[PDB]
């Protein structure tokens, strides 16, 4: 049984600059099987106000999946994606890396 | 392979009915059809599997249950005349590409009441002493006169084994009275054997015609004698 | 332009909050139609397919698909039975169809057995390609049945493409939309002697681009760095190619062709 | 949406027949041809989904996708061929479209006729052994029963006849009196 570990992708929705409105984006795909756990962290806490598409499927029978949410860039706050898969043993925490 | 019944059934307006039809060839898909002249199958319900069932073209007047992956019940809640019908069950196997398997059919017919059904009465015809001298053939003339609603089979025997060469059964009855509605009806049949086969005295025709009438379940509070599922029949020897 | 529609199937045994079935329609990237084994309903994914498709059609498909559902998860038994496997294991199924911009088309229809290709239609030689003996064995079965195979290359090359035109004309707002990229390239001395050159695109649609680095108006013949087409979460894509070192960033999209010279 | 077949053909014993069937759906996903005997089940006869001709013994199915049209071709008939004939298509909703039916007649070729009415006893009438081109009318009066011309084959021999039966002032002389019979009837006295 070959498992896949999953890609994540983390970015803004337009060009970043500290002190304007965008959004954040995790893009997480290549994963299989199904069952994956995604959170958007803002100083390694959860985002509540989180929107994200249904899973979805490749022709590579791998799945996708884009999580996002509304923000404001600022040199202080450090946002991040964390992922759970039966890939993984611990939760993977990937850190925005500023555009 | 598809099983359904009642073969024939004979209801009174508002009475309830449930027709029932099984298949063991682990099919999936499985459907209830309305035949009716000049048009083609009319799709009532369909379940496409067990725990499912779906409206067809005419679901007025009807309900089913996939009772479960083999059975498939068709109920008339409130017989109306304009059910007078011959229904047909079908099953076909999972996905295609694939054909429809088709039961025997069930003919219901619905009255008003039941005043007007009668058994047939059977009479055999035996042949006529020119056609045996002209033809060197002899020609046996069955009728059955009389019966509502038309609900018969009609069969040959000889010697007491069902016959089909020589045998020409009407495939319509003749309506007794052709301008009223409940008109009874009256068939005819003839079966063609060789004279050596007709001189023969040992040799035993039968003529035989199975009605489908009422049950014993049914009321009947009439002076005459109660017009029940029934075999009549009339027989010569040669 | 090149379109497609696709159809993927997911049958998972034993599953976890995880349906046992899933059943998702896409044209282009767009998810268009959703079924699962826990809604049990047929639902559109898009606007345009809900406007479009009066409520019979996905009361029909809802049916269909309740119908399906069962007989995917009868055939992951027999291939679980086959491979003498226990637990949890996935079975996916993908068919589908493309019109090229050429006026061409093409046609596909392929099973998985745990994310691996299992078995792949061929559509011109009415067969099955088998990877393994249990994909083999599958493979014999459906080969046995020629109306099956005729039925399935029907689908294929004509009511597959005519489901597609249908749902083009649906959603040509958004499907046939042209949103041009936005393009800028940066320059930044990295680690000591070596300068990267990034060019990045954003606001496009359709996703489909193409980026690349030339040296004097030539081909590069060292390694550019490809950065994957994203999402933006609006409806458009970004994406980016990089180099290390007169070089030039060369972008097509949508028949416009664009140059930005460093 | 449509599917047309003619509602009935005749055709002769031992001769070929073409049973037409033209559709209009929104999609096409197969064809069937069924066949059904008078007071029996349809039963499958073929499917088409490509174009082509598929021959199954004495039966073939056509099917041309872009006209929207198929056949059911009968060769070498018999008198067990005489039943209706169903064409259903598969819509692009994958649900079958039932046309409404052929009622396929075949006529006997009768070799030796020998028209003549008999009388029988137990009364009736018999009118049999005319030629496949003798048609029987209805009665004209209410109190006489006339049936319409049936075909028996008596299949240890080669020998197939059609017959008519009156019943009921009424005698055999006058019985089918409504019907053109054949000039050379024999009646005996
Ligand atoms: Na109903």
């Amino acid at each position: 049984m070959i498992q896949r570990t999953p890609k994540i992708q983390v970015y803004s929705r337009h060009p970043a600059e500290n002190g304007k409105s965008n959004f954040l984006n995790c893009y997480v795909s290549g994963f299989h099987p199904s069952d994956i756990e995604v959170d958007l962290l803002k100083n390694g806490e959860r985002i509540e106000k989180v929107e994200h598409s249904d899973l979805s499927f490749s022709k590579d029978w791998s799945f996708y999946l884009l999580y996002y949410t509304e923000f404001t860039p600022t040199e202080k706050d450090e946002y991040a994606c964390r992922v759970n898969h039966v890939t993984l043993s611990q939760p993977k925490i990937v850190k925005w890396d500023r555009d | 392979g598809v099983t359904q019944t009642p073969k024939f059934q004979v209801l009174k307006t508002g009475q309830s009915m449930t027709l029932q039809c099984a298949q063991d060839m682990n099919h999936n898909s499985m459907y209830w059809y309305r035949q009716d002249p000049g048009m083609g199958l009319r799709l009532i319900y369909y379940s496409a599997s067990e725990g499912t069932t779906d409206k067809g073209e005419v679901p007025n007047g009807y309900n089913v249950s996939r009772l479960n992956k083999r059975e498939f019940s068709l109920r008339l809640e409130s017989a109306a005349p304009s059910q007078t019908s011959v229904y047909f069950c079908a099953s076909s196997p999972p996905g295609g590409t694939d054909t429809q398997y088709f039961g025997e059919g069930s003919r219901l017919t619905v009255l008003e009441d039941l005043k007007n059904v009668f058994p047939p009465e059977v009479a055999v015809f035996e042949p006529s002493e020119a056609e045996i001298s002209h033809t060197q053939k002899a020609t046996l003339v069955c009728l059955a006169t009389g019966f509502y609603p038309d609900h018969v089979e009609l069969s040959w025997w000889v010697n007491g084994k069902e016959v089909h060469s020589g045998v020409c059964t009407d495939p319509q009855p003749l309506k007794e009275q052709p301008a009223l509605n409940d008109s009874r009806y009256a068939l005819s049949s003839r079966l063609r054997v060789s004279a050596t086969f007709w001189q023969n005295p040992r040799n035993h025709f039968r003529c035989q015609v199975q009605f489908y009438g009422l049950s014993e379940n049914d009321e009947w509070t009439q002076d005459r004698a109660k017009p029940v599922t029934q075999i009549v029949s009339a027989e010569a020897w040669g | 332009r090149t379109h497609s529609l696709r159809y993927f199937r997911l049958g998972v045994s034993d599953p976890i909050g995880v349906p046992e079935f899933i059943s998702v329609g896409y044209v282009d990237s767009h998810p268009i139609t959703t079924y699962d084994s826990v809604t049990r309903q047929k639902e559109p994914r898009a606007p345009w397919m809900a406007e479009n498709l009066a409520p019979d059609h996905w009361e029909r498909y809802t049916q269909l698909l309740r119908g399906w559902q069962q007989m995917f998860k009868v055939e992951l038994k027999r291939l679980q039975r086959h491979y003498n496997h226990s637990g949890s294991h996935t079975y996916q199924r993908m068919i589908g169809c493309e019109l090229l911009e050429d006026g061409s088309t093409t046609g596909f229809l392929q099973y998985a057995y745990d994310g691996q290709d299992f078995l792949i239609f061929n559509k011109d030689t009415l067969s099955w390609l088998a990877v393994d003996n249990v994909a083999h064995t599958i493979k014999q079965a459906w080969e046995a049945n020629q109306h099956e195979l005729l039925y399935q290359k029907n689908w294929l090359e004509e009511e597959c493409i005519a489901w597609l035109k249908r749902f083009l004309e649906y959603g040509k707002d958004t499907l046939q939309r042209t949103e041009p990229p936005l393009v800028r390239v940066n320059r930044k001395e990295t680690f000591p002697g070596v300068t990267a050159l990034f060019c990045k695109a954003h606001g496009f649609y359709p996703p489909e681009i193409y980026m690349t680095w030339m040296k004097n108006g030539e081909e590069i013949v060292q390694e550019i760095d490809y950065g994957d087409i994203l999402p933006s979460g609006d409806g458009t894509y970004q994406a980016w190619a990089s180099i290390e070192l007169l070089y030039s960033c060369h972008v097509e999209h949508s028949g416009v062709h664009m140059v930005l010279q460093v | 949406q449509n599917i047309d077949q003619p509602t009935e053909m005749t055709a002769t014993e031992g001769a070929i027949v073409q049973i037409n069937c033209t559709y209009q759906t929104s999609g096409f996903n197969g064809l069937f041809w069924y066949q059904q005997h008078a007071g029996e089940a349809p039963t499958f006869l073929s499917y088409n989904v490509l174009d082509g001709l598929e021959e199954k013994g004495r039966f073939s199915s056509f099917l041309s996708r872009s006209k929207g049209y198929s056949y059911l071709l009968l060769k070498e008939l018999q008198m067990k061929d005489s039943a209706s004939y169903l064409c259903a298509v598969v819509d692009s909703n994958y649900q079958l479209i039932w046309g409404a039916g052929t009622k396929l007649i075949i006529k006997p070729d009768i070799q030796n006729p020998d028209p003549a009415v008999y009388q029988l006893r137990d009364s009736v009438c018999l009118f049999t052994d005319f030629d496949s081109q003798t048609n029987v009318s209805q009665s004209k009066d209410s109190d006489v029963y006339i049936t319409d011309k049936c075909v028996l084959d008596m299949r240890s021999m080669d020998f197939k006849s059609n017959s008519a039966v009156a019943w009921s002032d009424f005698a055999c002389a006058n019985a089918f009196n409504n019907s053109i019979i054949p000039e050379d009837t024999f009646f005996p006295s």
